[PDB]
């Protein structure tokens, strides 16, 4: 916080599949790029890792995260354009529910009709 | 991890930062001084020509 | 800077294991000629100076 | 000093940032130096042309 | 045969000390580095070259990680000794530009 909506300041955000994967992540780092990470973690149902760097080392950091899997980028998501990057990130949630909903009833209508016409 | 080991890697990380905009900062500062010096002297010396 | 700070420590590592190795061939280079049998050149002199004594 | 930590690095990078801001100011300050420094140098190699070209 | 067998022999010998001079100079200038990307400030530090005898490297190598190893990692920190050399993995390599195993102190193990 202040710098949430930040340019001059630079953070990854990233989902990893767990804290274990992570630990390696760590050991590349430390190794290769020394100890300019703060690293921090929240447990979901996945990971969020977060290292937080400067503005001019991203690619290094990028190189590390695209070997190990890692779906650590500078700013999650194609949906950002609301100020918080949320806002706009919650409508864009309401519309992929509700969409994948009414797939899921023309399928299961068409399935109860055809499957004893087959 | 341990209080000791995050300030220690807190006073590196600010200090890489400082210096980082301090290096950058000189560079930029010293090839001011080199254009100020060249670009007076173009100017005059294309007009010096002229007026002669 | 920062940024090339880490661009420094990629090369040193690289250009460090090279001469280690390389080093490694001319004292083999040596050793197959005869020149180098029970000891030389690894505590013979480095421009009059021993190897131990060339590191202090 | 989860919150803390993360917090001194953001004050870190903001400070690098301005510093960054005043030496390319700075520089700008220095190209619009050279024009005046220079506008000044013209017009006295000016004045005494033409007081040399009115004595003839 | 004669004349290049002078002359190779000679060249070998005054290669090795330059090769020799160059290593020491890359060695020093990677330990530096190094050093100023992992403690920070101090860039000044205090810096010596130990002659080990021979075979009592592993229990010099354990007993330096103890006293200093909790000035670069209060958890990133092993015991650990000698020097494996290896193409099997790339752990235990000590270096800054492929994934090794992270010492706890600037140290650099030389092999003569």
């Amino acid at each position: 916080i202040a710098a949430a909506i930040g340019a001059s300041v630079n953070y990854v955000t990233g989902v990893i599949a767990r804290d274990k994967v992570a630990t390696l992540e760590q050991i590349l780092w430390r190794v290769l790029r020394g100890n300019l990470f703060f690293k921090t973690v929240e447990i979901e149902q996945n990971a969020f890792i977060v290292f937080s760097h400067g503005d001019l080392i991203i690619k290094r950091i990028r190189k590390i995260a695209e070997s190990l899997d890692a779906n650590l980028y500078d700013v999650d998501s194609s949906n950002e354009g609301r100020s918080q990057q949320l806002a706009k990130v919650n409508k864009n949630l309401s519309d992929l529910y509700t969409v994948l909903k009414t797939t899921s009833t023309t399928l299961e209508s068409e399935l109860y009709a055809i499957a004893k016409e087959l | 991890l341990t209080p000791n080991q995050v300030n220690d890697e807190l006073n590196k990380m600010q200090a890489f930062i400082r210096k980082e905009a301090e290096e950058k900062a000189k560079e930029i500062q010293l090839k001011a001084d080199q254009e100020y010096e060249i670009e007076k002297t173009n100017i005059v010396r294309n007009e010096t020509n002229n007026i002669d | 800077s920062l940024d090339t700070l880490i661009v420094e420590s990629e090369e040193l590592s690289k250009v460090d294991n090279q001469i280690g190795a390389s080093i490694g061939k001319i004292i083999e280079i040596l050793q197959g000629l005869n020149e180098t049998s029970t000891n030389a050149y690894r505590t013979l002199p480095i421009n009059n100076m021993p190897v131990p004594e060339y590191l202090e | 000093s989860q919150k803390n930590g993360i917090a001194t690095l953001l004050q870190a990078e903001k400070e690098a940032h301005e510093i960054v801001s005043k030496a390319r100011k700075y520089r700008q300050d220095k190209l619009k130096q050279a024009k005046t420094d220079a506008a000044k140098e013209i017009d006295s190699y000016k004045i005494q042309k033409d007081k040399e070209l009115k004595e003839f | 045969e004669q004349s290049l067998r002078v002359q190779l022999v000679r060249l070998a010998k005054t290669a090795y000390v330059d090769v020799f001079i160059n290593w020491f100079h890359i060695k020093a200038l990677r330990v530096y580095v190094e050093s100023v990307l992992r403690y920070g400030l101090p860039p000044h530090f205090n810096i010596k070259i130990i002659a080990v005898p021979p075979k009592n490297l592993s229990k010099c190598k354990s007993e330096l990680i103890d006293a200093f190893g909790f000035l670069g990692g209060n958890a990133f920190m092993k015991d650990k000794k000698g020097k494996i050399n290896k193409q099997d993995t790339s752990l235990h390599q000590y270096a800054s530009l492929v994934d090794t195993e992270y010492e706890p102190f600037v140290m650099y193990i030389i092999n003569l």
